[PDB]
């Protein structure tokens, strides 16, 4: 009893831990009470207990600062012992750790310790290490004397003293500047996937020791450069406690024959001697490129040595080898055979949420001005990876440093702590850095959860429900599908007039599922056709599997049929190289991969009919032009982001725009918006969109779908119902 | 959890609240039948919106 | 007619002996039984992130966690080392906590502040409910005298060695 | 059985890799006894525009390699080659010469007794109520192909499954589900195509 498993914390504060409320009920302690935690090597830590709605009943959530003081790691067990007798302190002597205070001097109390404890009432124990951030530096302190012993609560009346040389760190204690899980922003799922694959064979190897089935021995991480592949591998080794041995292509390839293999196998021997250990081979495509691309003795000989060392891991117990590459198909295929590097994870490119998390991590030590909004930055930094966001924060810091340091004029070997404490980074410095920064992942496809939700789509009430049912029913009633011998469908085709929401429907279901949305547009299908590179279709479907849960949206399925004529027609037919590969790949997708394939076409009469054969896009939904009540809903959705005057009669507009598509109603809304802006600018040299702006917009807006085109869709719809 | 009955001064638990107050109101009919029925109309009925409509009518 | 919620005001004195306990070395050795629950939760966490599920299914998981508590038990840590405790409805207003403390203080007229467990100041003039203040179903509040009176108390050489009335302190209980 | 589907013949045609035909026939020689089936032999002609296309003939790279391999294959290897097409009017007639697919079999739309047999076979995978009159359905679906009878069977099944799920928000497919399916199911072969198919078969005698 009263013993919980150590987990990660969400709360960034270093003096608190979070328990699940029922355990606080069993311990008869309240939110805010001070407790002691019993760790390893007869050590303890004092902290405040809170609760949240996410902690598991049997776990205690504590961050790295608390875990290090207890000499525990994730997955260990500690005991909780409330200590309500703790009194307020009278005097505490705190000194910095030398490893983190170098090149900087000044009154550390005024800069760090004073605001850190100011009305915080943090528990403090003699010997504890705690972290204070500021001045673009992370400084941790040790407590060396407490008037009461061995712990107390700091109060506004407690004397905080700090005199003496910085303390040399004990060799048994790790620095808080080492990379851990709290230093990783986006790609949280991929980290969780690695946890399962790595912690088991290293913590619980005996599951495989007695049994005849060997564990996975290799994990291949891949994605664009600068996404954190190395960071994750290092953080995992540090968090689990395994020894991290770093290898990289250039270091081995720059060596001569014999020296290269010697260094490679030496690392494997050291990993066993110091097991448990993780061997990280960076730029795997450099040490082990595709064989058909090289004829050199070193390039092939080092691969043979790596293949033997990987296979020899059966005896090297408690050692796992991780590797990083740019693409899974850029490495010698032998490494990807069962055993060796059989498991792989797609890190990908951080989305808007992940980019915000990454920026918040890099700014932890930065004094941001009140005008700085990192969410606005994260939304603008499209195509950037963590390596670029790190450079962005550095450039913003350097811009602020130059602007103020030119006025400070401090020329010495050290920098004053006070002047760094008063150095703030403004939004203008981030905006400037954004103009100077250039994304390294702008060419690679960006896959993320879309921001389009059901509230953004007018009309189509029955289609919204149908898409939801196609997701929950295959798992809420699997017995009824099996009973009647029915295989659930894994995709749907949308057809009908353009500008009715085909793309929005695919995004909205991805949004509400919180699934990744992969958008394939006409130009991409045409590029593969024209360039005779249809083989890349396999990469699209492989991305969908790695991105699962995801919606794989193939837009403009008629792009190639139209490129070959469509209305007139060249020497070809309906089939082409790209659609043939797409159909082949679809037949390999299982309903259990959590991938929902959606197609869309504006000309269903000229698409390869094979796409609707059993096993492919078995669901077929018609999207008609909106009716009167739907057009009103569309206008309201399109105007959701703008102020609209009370004199604007949206029902009147909907009654007139009988032949208009949703896209055509948007043109009306956007024209009225532009007109309102024009008038405002003229008056400055009105604050809301007035009926006069919509009435003028009606002078230019026209229906894009003619009556003849509507009948074309009706004929197809009635043919297949 | 403990509660005080405003009609008797008795110390009650979370489960004994309605039982003691209802009894005190039913006993009060021996002193002032009008005051006792007034307390019963507001106290016994959980739906206060109906009590307000009943009292107004 | 509704029964008045009895605050059951008490003052407690912690016993230093409750914090004296030694653990054998084997008490920190994770078992195979615990490893089975920990490994199961590792696989379930990956399965949660992996599934393509609509928000209606997601609701069923959230709904399991949500609806338990309608009361709270609050405790206040006083400068003199005593703990003042009393009971409240979860929707009670912060003003009832001030009043509860004022009725227990030796000098109910002497300005003071109550701070939440995270350091957030709770203002007496802010009519928020305890479930809105984050003080449900239990919380420890920090008591401090206003800075204005602390300057006069210190300047006069007066040690504030009694926070509560002798009427309640004569009934102080040890924590068990 | 070696299954060469339309997409495989199209892949070789589109990429100008007809050499792979030799490997296909090599499988037939080594897999013997075997049946080598070339489906949608007209898939290339349709991929060339089918009804119009360019001004060229029916011969192309893939079929020419197929014809060459057939001439070099002996009946002593116990290999029998079967083709299928739904547009014989645009198939390279060389395939029908002695030494190739010289035998021709016409497969008409199933008749009434056959359509019932098809419905009964397709429904072997699901519970079906005794009230379902499969002979009545076959009488109505006079112009339907076997593939179209499958859609009816699956459509009625889909309705039974949906209703069963909704009942908890049924144990078998009811007559109402088949009669409702008949409101949406259509024949894939139009009356104009039926006459074209029959007239072609009649011309061949
Ligand atoms: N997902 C991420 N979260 C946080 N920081 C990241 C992330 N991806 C990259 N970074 C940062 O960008 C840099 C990546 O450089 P490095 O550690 O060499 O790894 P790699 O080049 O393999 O991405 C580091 O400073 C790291 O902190
Ligand atoms: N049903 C609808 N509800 C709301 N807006 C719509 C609808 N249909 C189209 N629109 C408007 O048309 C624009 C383009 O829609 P989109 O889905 O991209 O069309 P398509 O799928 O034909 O490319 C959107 O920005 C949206 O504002």
């Amino acid at each position: 009893p009263n013993r919980l498993i150590v987990d990660e914390a969400i709360n960034e504060d270093n003096s608190v831990v979070s328990l699940s409320q029922p355990k606080m009920d069993e311990l008869q302690l309240f939110r805010g009470d001070t407790v002691l935690l019993k760790g390893k090597k007869r050590r303890e830590a004092v902290c405040i207990v809170l609760s949240d709605d996410t902690c598991s009943d049997e776990k205690i959530r504590m961050n790295r600062v608390v875990r290090n003081n207890l000499r525990v790691r994730l997955g260990d067990v500690i005991s909780i012992q409330p200590c309500p007798d703790v009194k307020y302190g009278k005097r505490i002597h705190v000194l910095p750790i030398d490893d983190t205070v170098e090149g900087i001097t000044g009154n550390l109390f005024e800069v760090y310790l004073k605001p850190y404890f100011l009305e915080a009432y943090r528990p403090i124990r003699k010997g504890d290490i705690f972290l204070v951030r500021g001045g673009m530096r992370a400084v941790e302190f040790k407590v060396v004397e407490t008037d009461p012993s061995p712990y107390c609560i700091v109060a506004p009346d407690t004397v905080i003293h700090c005199e003496g040389e910085p303390i040399k760190r004990e060799d048994e204690e790790e620095s808080l500047n080492e990379v851990g899980y709290d230093d990783i922003g986006g790609c949280r799922k991929q980290l969780a996937q690695i946890k399962e694959m790595v912690e088991l064979p290293l913590r619980h190897p005996a599951l495989f020791k007695a049994i005849g089935v060997k564990p996975p021995r290799g994990i291949l991480l891949y994605g664009p450069p600068g996404t954190g592949k190395t960071l994750i591998a290092r953080a995992v080794a540090n968090e689990t406690g395994a020894f991290f041995f770093l290898i990289n292509g250039p270091e081995i390839m720059s060596k001569l024959a014999g020296e290269s293999e010697s260094n490679l196998r030496k690392a494997f021997e050291e990993a066993e001697k110091n097991a448990p250990a993780i061997i990280f081979i960076d730029e795997l495509d450099a040490i082990a490129p595709k064989r058909e691309k090289t004829h050199g003795e070193v390039e092939r000989r080092i691969v043979s040595q790596l293949l033997t060392l990987m296979d020899g891991l059966k005896q090297r117990a408690h050692v796992i080898v991780m590797a990083a590459t740019n693409r899974p198909n850029s490495i010698d295929p032998a490494l990807r055979r069962f055993g060796r590097f059989d498991r792989e994870v797609d890190i990908g490119i951080p989305d808007a949420t992940g980019r915000l998390e990454i920026l918040q991590i890099h700014t932890k030590n930065m004094k941001l001005a009140d005008d700085v909004d990192l969410e606005q930055v994260a939304n603008e930094t499209h195509g950037h990876v963590g390596a670029d966001l790190a450079a962005l924060c550095s450039e913003a810091a350097l811009q602020a440093i130059r602007k103020k340091m030119d006025l400070i004029d401090l020329e010495d070997e050290t920098i004053d702590a006070e002047v760094m404490n008063s150095l703030a980074v403004t939004m203008d410095d981030f905006r400037w850095a954004l103009s100077q920064s250039n994304p390294s992942a702008l060419r690679e496809t960006v896959v993320e959860v879309p921001q389009v939700t059901w509230e953004d789509i007018g009309g189509l009430e029955d289609v919204k429900r149908e898409l939801q049912e196609l997701v929950q029913y295959p798992v809420e009633h699997p017995d009824k599908f099996l009973k009647f011998g029915m295989t659930p469908s894994k995709g749907v085709l949308f057809y009908g007039p353009p500008g009715c929401g085909k793309t929005l429907l695919a995004k909205a279901i991805a949004n509400e599922c919180q699934a990744n949305f992969i958008s394939i547009k006409g130009p991409e299908l045409l590029t593969m056709w024209f360039g005779e590179s249809e083989a890349n279709v396999r990469e699209i479907f492989d991305k969908a599997r790695q991105a699962a849960p995801c919606v794989l949206f193939f837009d403009e399925l008629d792009s190639i049929a139209k490129a070959r004529g469509g209305n007139i027609g060249d020497g070809g037919g309906a089939a082409d190289r790209v659609i043939n590969q797409i159909l082949t790949e679809m037949d390999g997708m299982s309903t259990k991969k959590n991938v929902f394939i959606i197609g869309a076409t504006n000309r269903p009469d000229i698409i390869d009919p094979a796409i609707l054969r059993p096993g492919r896009l078995d669901q077929l939904i018609y999207i008609p032009l909106p009716d009167e009540k739907s057009r009103v809903a569309i206008l309201k959705a399109n105007l959701r982001k703008s102020p609209v005057a009370k004199d604007v009669d949206l029902e009147f507009l909907a009654k007139m725009t009988n032949g208009f598509s949703g896209a055509d109603l948007t043109e009306i809304c956007q024209r009225a918006c532009k007109l309102a802006i024009r008038e405002s600018i003229e008056s400055e040299i009105v604050p809301e969109i007035r009926r006069d702006h919509f009435e003028e917009a009606m002078r230019f807006a026209r229906r894009s779908v003619s009556d003849n085109d509507i009948r074309k869709y009706e004929m197809f719809a009635q043919t297949l119902q | 959890v403990y509660f005080t009955c405003p009609l008797t001064g008795a110390t009650l638990r979370k489960d004994q609240r309605d039982a003691c107050i209802k009894e005190a109101i039913l006993l009060h009919f021996s002193t002032d039948p009008v005051a006792a029925s007034i307390m019963k109309i507001y106290t016994f009925n959980k739906d206060q919106d109906r009590v307000k409509l009943g009292v107004d009518t | 007619v509704r029964a008045k919620l009895d605050r059951q005001r008490r003052v407690f004195q912690p016993s230093p002996l409750a914090s004296q306990f030694e653990l054998p070395g084997d008490f920190f050795n994770l078992t195979a039984e615990e490893i089975k629950r920990e490994q199961r939760l590792r696989s379930e966490a990956v399965e949660r992130l992996s599934v393509l599920r609509t928000k209606a299914m997601r609701e069923k998981e959230e709904q399991r966690g949500l609806r338990k508590y309608n009361y709270t038990l609050l405790r206040v840590r006083l400068p003199d080392g005593c703990l003042l405790q009393g009971t409240f409805y979860a929707r009670e207003r912060l003003g009832a906590v001030y009043g509860f403390v004022r009725e227990a203080l030796q000098s109910d007229w002497l300005p003071f502040e109550l701070l939440a467990s995270g350091g957030q100041k709770l203002s007496e003039d802010e009519n928020l409910a305890l479930n809105e203040c984050g003080l449900v179903p239990s919380a420890l509040l920090t008591f401090s005298w206003d800075m204005a009176v602390l300057e006069d108390i210190k300047a006069a050489g007066a040690e504030p060695d009694s926070i509560l009335k002798p009427e309640l302190l004569s009934a102080i209980e040890k924590l068990l």
